[PDB]
């Protein structure tokens, strides 16, 4: 998952 | 005169979304913890807060028109609350994946949501929040949606597929696609609000910010200076400046004519994720959300 944060 | 003053800062869990109320000295924050807060930044007192969900709430806007806030979360849902009573107005599944961004039409009862499901959707609150249109074409997470303030029958989506698409309400394909050359994708897109320039601005994980002429599709300028992912870049509505924020933990103020950095700020709250500018430019207020809280600044 890209850009989870 | 650029005379930056801290109006109010408080600590919280990571804030992913932020917005100014247009007539009350309030800022809305939406947190990675599922919580949303509305602070009066002048009295430094919380006006209302809600534990909306357990998942991150990445998007949040006031709908002053209706005394609402609208929020979107990783649990796939759009929720609307009355900020005077705290009452939940509506609660529906909007996308089968994360909601990254929400935009509100200035005169019509329309809301746009951008999602990891590769789409933008248009909801109509005068038609029971019915889904009126789905905009398909993007090939990765759409990270940001924004109406053209000079013509809100059009809007832009910024996407990790390295493009910005500009669309017309009522039409199924983009009016144009901008191939940005920002190879790690587009995290953010914003319009210059004034009629003298047909400008848009994009921010990327590739550490660049780019300015675009939306009539010729040309890159006007590339702004370098950040040392980690650029989370956002926006034109200030009244001051001749650009404001950006980065995972390098800084805010940068750039001259909008020369495109040179005028000021770098480390407000001490770690990584920067989101931005808002006061709609009418009151006290030249801006606000940004960070890993460790938010700050509201007066620029001059």
């Amino acid at each position: 998952k890209s850009h989870q944060e | 005169k650029l005379d930056i003053k801290k109006t109010f800062s408080n600590r919280s869990d990571r804030v992913k979304g932020i917005d100014f109320h247009p007539t009350e000295p309030w800022v809305l924050t939406t947190l990675y913890s599922g919580r949303v807060e509305i602070w009066n930044y002048e009295t430094q007192v919380e006006v209302r807060s809600i534990q909306v969900t357990e998942t991150p709430v990445r998007a949040g806007k006031f709908i002053a028109r209706k005394n609402w806030i609208i929020v979107g979360s990783d649990d796939f849902r759009i929720r609307v609350f009355n900020y005077n009573t705290g009452e939940k107005v509506v609660d529906f599944e909007a996308h089968p994946d994360y909601i990254r961004s929400i935009a509100v039409h200035p005169t019509k009862p329309y809301v746009l949501s951008g999602s990891d499901d590769l789409t933008v959707k248009l909801w109509n609150w005068e038609n029971n929040w019915a889904l009126e249109q789905t905009f398909e074409g993007h090939e990765h997470f759409v990270m940001c949606v924004a109406f053209n303030p000079k013509d809100p029958s059009t809007f832009a989506s910024g996407c990790l597929d390295r493009t910005v698409k500009v669309w017309s309400l009522g039409q199924s394909t983009p009016n144009f696609t901008l191939t940005t050359g920002q190879e790690r994708g587009v995290n953010y897109v914003d319009y210059y609000p004034l009629p003298d320039k047909p400008y848009m601005i994009t921010a990327s994980d590739d550490l660049t910010i780019k300015i675009w002429d939306y009539q010729t599709k040309s890159c006007v300028a590339t702004l370098e200076g950040h040392m980690s992912n650029v989370s956002f870049a926006v034109f200030h509505p009244t001051l001749p400046i650009i404001i950006s924020g980065s995972e390098d933990g800084t805010l940068k103020i750039w001259n909008s004519s020369t495109y040179k950095v005028e000021k770098t700020l480390n407000v001490g709250l770690e990584r920067s994720w989101c931005i808002a500018t006061h709609p009418t430019g009151r006290k030249n207020y801006i606000a940004s959300g960070f890993d460790n809280g938010f700050t509201v600044l007066s620029l001059g």
